[PDB]
């Protein structure tokens, strides 16, 4: 099913604006997907243009506030680079407040033919996404000068991260223990806390943005947990469950920024735990008490680093060098 | 400057045996 | 790591000098 | 009697539980008193060892990482005023990590003037949650009670009380098991009480002996003059660290003490409006045999040398060590982490100073809203640049909405540049006034347009309405068109609407969302330029999906495109209200 498009653009801001697109495999044009918003917007935007396999022109992700990943563009393969953007481009991502993942790179497999890559002002996506897309899209082999902000590409994202390993598994019917190794990045102190993720599961190819996608919603319940004392090792028991039933889960690491914009971190695998047995449902929906605020993780982490900057204070005062 | 010594780099003992009388 | 930062700071550096004291003016 | 004991220089008591001996005559505290560093303690040591006698500190207490004391019940029983004169980090009561520590017990401790009480990491401490704050401190926004015991619904809380409905439950209000908070009724605010209530003179602050007496109370609020509260004193004295009166033998006899060159950390005092004082304020200096600053021939500023030319101004104490200077001979730096606000201290403090000969910077700071605390600051010389070559720099402020009130002040840098970075409550309209003001020539600036003013409503012009229809689900609107000087810096419209009940809707700041009292944005591209004055050029939109007999708050606001040149701001209109047309 090819796809033609008036005027050669396309520009897609709801999830009515991609429902002319339904079924589409190979779309002749260029789209400019613009989202700043919508409702439970991640698996709309697969069932109207996860099939898309070839786009002919180019792509672009110019100010598009909504989405987290580009996750939904399942198929998408190839992008023939026929139609650019000026500046020969032929993806093009700007001012992305909440794009994290660009792609899966160890399951998908994106040919760019011709035209360079753009990448300033995203935030929240890091640096090796981006040289993973330079080296798996085929601009490596036939070296274009991309032009990627390498200062504004990673801005409050951790993409310096260790590897958390669980410890300990306690299964039972109802209830799941978990302990992993303890953490501390450089500084102790710049740890706030972990995530615990967890989503019921029946397959064992959940990714970490497979669900959400999506600002306002979220697939994977969370739990958030203080650190312990600097041993023992910390874990989380998950409690209202279901008998007999696969989980997925991970736990990552959320530290501050030192006096630098350097960042820490460690993010523990996707690990499937099934509980015990006893005597539209492809996740739960998750806001019997809805997640947390961006900007209340700011102020949580300014929190965190006045404590740590009165600390530094004191122990500045008090201690004297010999003279 | 103790934080600005054993914490941001790493302090050797005798170098942190000066704040000790 | 071997950064004494925190309180690690305060209880690692009491261990060089436990009875001959911290320093001051 | 008020101090019958005398009043002490600032005690630093470490590694030993000796040097308290030098605490069994302080009624007052000219200083700080910090109690440290007591590791091989015990709470046998703890016992027979109490302060009764000390009754105000002006500066402050730290008590940092102490095994075995368990309760300053003991330790100050009649602790009751913190003046906070010089503060510890914005702290005037600064309990940190006190180990067996488990209540507080400072049952007297009833008014805390300057600063605030910030209590931490004191693992099996509770008593916590029945101190009432509200009537101990003038202002109680910025405490900082984390991480205890009492952090844990775990500690206790039982004890015998005023019993306070100023939150929204019945609490009970109680330092100990055996000491309730003494709360006065609503009259006698901070001047005194009795266990009677027959309330005591005015003149006084925390507790006091006799009703209506000026020698009987405990602290004086005002001032301190031969064991009696007194308002202001007056002047065959002089005023003294802002809480005592003294005779003028007592400022020259501290003049001929540091006259001598005995030590580099006293004063030579002199006298300045009725108050002794290290130096003379800017454009006075003294006469020898008088010890009274005297105006200079014209200017005579106050220089203060920078330690390595550089500092950094982090909270009320680092603040406060630039109190009076004018001329500041090496390079600031302010980066006051977290808090409330305290731009009002930064005022009183930084407010004074008029030059600066090197760079100022300004990194991570995210309660200050506006550098207006910098008040006279009129010219930054650039003679000792940050690397870069840069005379004023800033970086990272996630508040910072305002530089300075141009139309009310000026700005002069002699030579070097200006950095603005991570900046997105501050317009470029205020930046690109001071890259005008400045007098900065070209110089090649790195602004960068892309994080500045990226989370603030940084438009000046403004847009109207002209058509509205209502219907049942549909809304047309057209609004009268916009064009930049250069129509290329047009990139589009934003047009914003939500659902509003009623019309109490604040406007749109910057930050973005999309969850549930979300503006619905939809992005507007501009219509063609018909190059005709009247025609067909107004732009409008049509609102499909909306619902009946209900209200939805809308307005516009551009979208342009930044350059070097310092136009294009863009244009915002002002929110309008629509009532639907309903239905059956
Ligand atoms: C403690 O007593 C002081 C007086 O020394 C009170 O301080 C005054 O408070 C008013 C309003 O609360 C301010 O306008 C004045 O600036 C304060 N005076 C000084 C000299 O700082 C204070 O209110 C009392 N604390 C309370 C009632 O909690
Ligand atoms: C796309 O459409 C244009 C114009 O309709 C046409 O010239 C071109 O051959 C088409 N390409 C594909 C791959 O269908
Ligand atoms: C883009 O490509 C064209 C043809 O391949 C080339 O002539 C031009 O210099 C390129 N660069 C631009 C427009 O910046
Ligand atoms: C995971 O696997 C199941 C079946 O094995 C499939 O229905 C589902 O779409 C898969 N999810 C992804 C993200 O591939
Ligand atoms: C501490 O006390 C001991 C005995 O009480 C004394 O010998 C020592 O000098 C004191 N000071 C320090 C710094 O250890
Ligand atoms: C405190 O006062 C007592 C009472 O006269 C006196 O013996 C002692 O020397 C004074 N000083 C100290 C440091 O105890
Ligand atoms: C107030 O002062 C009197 C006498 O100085 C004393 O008995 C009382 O305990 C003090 N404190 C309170 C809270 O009344
Ligand atoms: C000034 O006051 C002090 C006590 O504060 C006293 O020792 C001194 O003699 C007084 N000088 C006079 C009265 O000249
Ligand atoms: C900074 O200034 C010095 C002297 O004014 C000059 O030699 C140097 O090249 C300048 N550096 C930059 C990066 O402008
Ligand atoms: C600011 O500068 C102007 C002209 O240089 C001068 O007239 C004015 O008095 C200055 N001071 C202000 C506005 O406080």
């Amino acid at each position: 099913k090819v796809c033609h498009l008036l005027e050669g653009e396309k520009t897609i801001d709801s999830v009515t604006s991609a429902q002319e697109l339904r079924g589409c495999t190979v779309i002749n044009g260029s789209l400019i997907i613009n989202i700043r918003g919508g409702n439970n917007l991640a698996a709309e935007l697969e069932a109207n243009l996860g099939l898309i396999e070839e786009i002919s022109g180019y792509l672009k992700i110019r100010r598009s506030y909504a989405l987290v990943s580009l996750s939904f563009f399942r198929k998408l393969r190839l992008i023939r680079g026929e139609t650019l953007e000026i500046g020969n481009y032929s993806f093009y991502a700007l001012d992305n407040q909440n794009l994290r993942q660009l792609w899966d790179w160890s399951k998908h497999n994106l040919t760019t033919t011709q035209g360079k890559l753009f990448f300033h002002y995203n935030p929240k996506l890091c640096l090796s996404e981006i040289h993973k897309m330079e080296e798996v899209s085929g601009t490596k082999g036939r070296q274009e000068r991309n032009d990627i902000a390498l200062k504004t590409n990673g801005d409050k994202a951790s993409c310096e991260n260790e590897l958390l390993k669980f410890s300990y598994i306690r299964t039972s019917f109802d209830k799941i223990l978990l302990r992993w190794e303890p953490y501390w990045p450089p500084d102790f102190r710049d740890l706030l806390g972990f995530m615990l993720f967890y989503k019921e599961a029946p397959y064992q190819n959940v990714t970490e943005f497979d669900g959400q996608d999506a600002c306002g919603s979220n697939s994977w319940t969370v739990v958030d947990i203080d650190p312990p004392l600097r041993q023992n090792h910390p874990g989380w028991l998950m409690r209202g469950l279901k008998p007999w039933t696969q989980y997925a889960i991970f736990v990552k690491t959320l530290v501050t920024f030192s006096d630098e914009r350097r960042t820490y971190g460690a993010k523990s695998d996707i690990i499937y735990v099934q509980t015990d047995a006893t005597n539209y449902e492809d996740s739960a929906g998750e806001c019997c008490s809805c997640p947390k605020t961006d900007s209340q993780i700011l102020k949580e982490l300014e929190e965190s680093s006045f404590r740590k900057t009165f600390e530094d204070y004191l122990h500045n005062v008090v201690f004297v060098p010999r003279p | 400057g103790i934080v600005e010594q054993c914490c941001t780099s790493i302090c050797s003992l005798y170098q942190l045996e000066n704040y000790c009388n | 790591n071997q950064h004494l930062c925190g309180s690690h700071l305060v209880e690692a550096l009491y261990l060089v000098c436990g009875e001959r004291g911290f320093f001051y003016t």
